[PDB]
């Protein structure tokens, strides 16, 4: 089992902390959803290869441009997150996050992940976004952004229902193992 | 950590730590507030434990078993004794507030109603000046520590054997040298998230809402000062590279 490091980046409302919590427990918390995530080392076997995947969150570092890059050294795979209930979080992907990750993590694969996919057809979400002349991110808009930014791939998931969560981290592990 | 504190913070939440008969006596909003305060103290206990692994297991183990050149152990673990003193003191105040709040006859049933004042004290005056000075120094030495660690692990046989030996136990899985350094760097930016969520459930007493509002502002001021005071040190970087920053 070789050790690899994963870092998740994205806006404060993208759901990155929840995603790490749900993956690390294989469960959406039933009693208390933690506010923060410290770190975790997941044992993952993907395509016959055993990896210890260290997981890190950048939540709380968004406003601190000198502290935030301290999370990046020796990263093997980046999860770059946006929320499907927030077109504003998707707009910040090519503007701020992509040039930052390309500078501090040169040649590290980036997987663009659309979080909260369960809200795409949520009536309350659709009514709320319509007031700002917006709508939930469509899958083709996510794929196009991933293509434009040079992402390794595009994936979607729901931390609430767990759908797609295992697949995201197994693919991140495969990306981390590539030359 | 010591067994008494580990057991007091073993449960995933305050609502699972207290007796179910005690939990039933409180309003829903009080349970929400207490669950987030319990997460702040639980994560602070783990952060002090990370610093104890750095000072006692790694730093002191390297001094007592290895023949490293002078200034090498300090380079790997910059400011660790100062960081341990700051957070062991803060943890002591949090645990004493919990202990005073316990019901007579219980070692687990309590409610903390006055956290704001403790956070104002921690994040103002001389203790905030010491946190700012220590994190500005530590975070500016972060790249240098990681680079020194990698060089020693790749070239010194006795150093590699020592690291593999002390990090082999399952309880050290998340706590290798580089992992400890980043856990410490990331600790200060967890505070606003935790304080804001405690504040969200502390409107019941206006003086408490005001005190947590003041504490959140003080923590953000400290983070802004630390962030503006960082410049990565680099071994071998020439003066010309520095004054041309
Ligand atoms: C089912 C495969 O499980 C793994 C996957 C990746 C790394 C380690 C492990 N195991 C084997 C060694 N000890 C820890 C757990
Ligand atoms: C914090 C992200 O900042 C960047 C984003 C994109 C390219 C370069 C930078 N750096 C280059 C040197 N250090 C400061 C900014």
């Amino acid at each position: 089992a070789i050790r690899k490091k994963l870092v998740i980046v994205g806006d404060g409302a993208c759901g990155k902390t929840c995603l790490l919590i749900v993956f690390s427990k294989d469960q959406f918390p039933e009693v208390y959803v933690p506010t923060v995530f410290e770190n975790y080392v997941a044992d993952i076997e993907v395509d016959g290869k055993q990896v210890e995947l260290a997981l890190w969150d950048t939540a709380g570092q968004e406003d601190y441009d000198r502290l935030r890059p301290l999370s990046y050294p020796d990263t093997d795979v980046i999860l770059m997150c946006f929320s499907i209930d927030s077109p504003d979080s998707l707009e910040n992907i090519p503007e701020k996050w992509t040039p930052e990750v390309k500078h501090f993590c040169p040649n590290v694969p980036i997987i663009l992940v659309g979080n909260k996919k369960d809200l795409r057809n949520d009536e309350h979400t659709r009514r709320e976004l319509a007031k700002m002349k917006q709508e939930p991110v469509k899958p083709e808009e996510g794929r196009d952004m991933a293509n434009r930014i040079g992402a390794f791939g595009y994936m979607e998931c729901s931390a609430k229902t767990k759908d797609g969560v295992r697949e995201v981290f197994e693919m991140a592990t495969r990306a981390a193992l590539q030359a | 950590s010591m067994e008494m504190d580990e057991k007091d913070f073993a449960a995933d939440s305050w609502s699972l730590a207290v007796d179910s008969s005690f939990l039933q006596q409180h309003k829903k909003e009080v349970m929400k507030q207490q669950d987030v305060i319990y997460e702040l103290i639980q994560t602070e206990l783990h952060h002090v434990r990370t610093l104890k692994i750095m000072t006692r297991l790694f730093r002191t183990g390297m001094l007592e078993e290895l023949h490293l050149e002078p200034g090498v152990v300090q380079g790997l673990f910059p400011c660790v004794d100062e960081l341990s003193d700051i957070h062991t003191r803060f943890l002591s105040q949090l645990l004493e507030r919990r202990r005073q709040a316990l019901c007579p006859g219980s070692t687990r049933n309590f409610v903390i109603h006055r956290l704001g004042d403790l956070l104002i004290s921690q994040f103002s005056g001389p203790s905030a000046e010491q946190m700012c000075k220590t994190y500005s120094e530590f975070c500016s030495r972060h790249s240098k520590a990681l680079k020194l660690y990698k060089e020693l692990y790749a070239r010194d046989k006795r150093f590699q054997q020592f690291i593999r030996k002390v990090t082999r136990p399952a309880v050290l899985k998340r706590h290798g040298v580089q992992e400890c350094i980043l856990l410490v760097t990331q600790r200060i930016t967890k505070y606003p998230l935790l304080i804001s969520r405690i504040l969200q459930h502390s409107h019941g007493i206006e003086e408490e809402r005001q005190d947590l509002t003041t504490a959140l502002g003080l923590v953000k001021e400290l983070l802004s000062n630390v962030d503006e005071g960082i410049y990565q040190l680099e071994k071998g970087a020439r003066l010309q590279e520095i004054y041309n920053r």
